[PDB]
């Protein structure tokens, strides 16, 4: 089976600048009878069907803008967008069409570059309603930061806690290009009530020291 | 077949 | 003109079978093979196989031989894919698409398949009030199935500083939180309400955030 490899997994791009994406095949896709490389590029945006951009490595499909260019040959292929637009922020997949089974790369997602931004962090005790029904979810929001890399650390009574922590990351905001994240520590009411101090700490490249939010029950 | 469309290999 | 119209979303239990349809119009059905492609979150795109209704040629990805069956009804210009012994690995968007990459490349809108043992379950909503010029509040939306839910704040009129996070799965049920940021002057002196809707259970929850 032909193995298709794409890098990077995602890329922060400056709108209006050129982007280059790579795809490599485990086998040559060049057919010696017709001198064509059986390699296609697809775009996919969320909730939409894939759209063919490029086939035979370099032929632009109908209705595809001229800023999209495919090149390369054999095992090494490139998709270039000259002057990337906001509408081009999407996932790009290469596909070999050389032999069955047809195989795709794992994709390159284009996200938008913007200025660095520190997260706004806030922590919330379990609601009295949740406690009455025997549960205790302690929620920490890390909102509107850039870039997307962030580390959250929970501490109970000064002690680091790893278990029962569920994290969720938004896709890049389409208005301000930031990322947000939720971190939820789920306990039973009884577990929760055995401790006094709950701390959420976020470390992000925008500061040398963590942003620290806590409460005492 | 090459008649009917299919991948080359 | 050309369309590939797929059947509606499917929600089924593990072990069930499903049969998805793809109805061609605006061209002669027998002129092009219909390929099937799986789009699963974090697993990109995967080719399943094709049926060529003109010559009745069918080919499968080896991985799907024994799992998928491709058929076609020429009288109704419709291609079908059946998947058997479903697991959560089969949860995905399935596309039919026409021909090889090239001039005839054309895709259906996709069919979502969710495989789960969970029962349709409305959300329980819990208010998040704190224990600056701006204040953040939230709602915890716990224990619902299936996706999706929508969360608004004061019926959409609190539009700004809202973040509704992707749900996470826990005990076969979804949980998410939503945050909203408002001026300190406006809360708690003014009422803030999170409005959760769950279409599948026809449920609305309006939870007031009490200090
Ligand atoms: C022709 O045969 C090939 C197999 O070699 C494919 O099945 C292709 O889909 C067929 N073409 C049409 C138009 O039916
Ligand atoms: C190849 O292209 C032709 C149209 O030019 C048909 O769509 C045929 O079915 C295609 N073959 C396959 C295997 O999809």
């Amino acid at each position: 089976d032909i193995v298709m490899s794409q890098s990077p997994s995602s890329l922060a791009v400056s709108v209006g600048e050129k982007v280059t994406m790579s795809c490599k095949s485990s086998q040559s896709l060049l057919y010696s009878s017709d001198q064509k490389n059986y390699l296609a590029w697809y775009q996919q945006k969320p909730g939409q069907s894939p759209k063919l951009l490029i086939y035979w490595a370099s032929t632009r499909e109908s209705g595809v803008p001229d800023r999209f260019t495919g090149s390369g040959s054999g095992t090494d292929f490139t998709l270039t967008i000259s002057s990337v637009k906001a509408e081009d922020l999407a996932v790009y997949y290469c596909q070999q069409c050389y032999s069955y089974p047809f195989t795709f790369g794992s994709g390159t997602k284009l996200e938008r570059k913007r200025a660095d931004a520190a997260p706004t962090v806030s922590i919330f005790p379990p609601s009295s309603e949740q406690l009455t029904s025997g549960g205790a979810s302690v929620v920490c929001f890390l909102n509107n930061f850039y870039p997307k890399d962030i580390n959250v650390k929970w501490k109970i009574d000064g002690s680091e806690r790893q278990n029962g922590v569920l994290n969720s990351w938004t896709d890049q905001d389409s208005k301000d290009s930031t990322y947000s994240m939720s971190s939820t520590l789920t306990l039973t009411k009884d577990e929760y009530e055995r401790h006094n101090s709950y701390t959420c700490e976020a470390t992000h490249k925008t500061s040398t020291s963590p942003i620290v939010k806590s409460f005492n029950r | 077949a090459p008649g009917s469309t299919a991948p080359p290999a | 003109q050309v369309q590939l119209q797929q059947s509606d979303a499917e929600l089924v239990k593990p072990g069930a079978s499903v049969k998805i349809s793809c109805k061609a119009s605006g061209y002669i059905f027998a002129d092009h093979a219909i390929h099937w492609v799986k789009r699963k979150p974090e697993q990109g795109l995967e080719w399943i196989g094709y049926i060529s209704p003109g010559n009745d040629d069918i080919k499968y990805n080896e991985k799907f031989k024994g799992k998928a069956t491709l058929t076609a009804d020429k009288s109704s210009s419709t291609a079908y894919m059946q998947l058997n012994s479903l697991t959560s690995e089969d949860s995905a968007v399935y596309f039919c698409k026409r021909s090889l990459p090239g001039t005839f490349d054309y895709w259906g809108q996709g069919t979502t398949l969710t495989v789960s043992s969970a029962k349709t379950t409305p959300p329980s909503v819990y208010p998040l009030a704190p224990g600056n010029s701006m204040v953040t509040l939230g709602c915890l939306v716990k224990g619902y199935f299936p996706e999706p839910v929508t969360v608004t704040w004061n019926s959409g009129s609190l539009s700004s500083g809202v973040h509704t996070f992707p749900a996470v799965l826990q005990s076969d049920l979804y949980t998410l939180s939503s945050s909203v940021t408002v001026p300190s002057s406006t809360w708690p002196s003014e009422t803030v309400t999170c409005n959760v809707a769950h279409p599948a259970s026809s449920t609305k929850v309006d939870k007031k955030i009490v200090p």
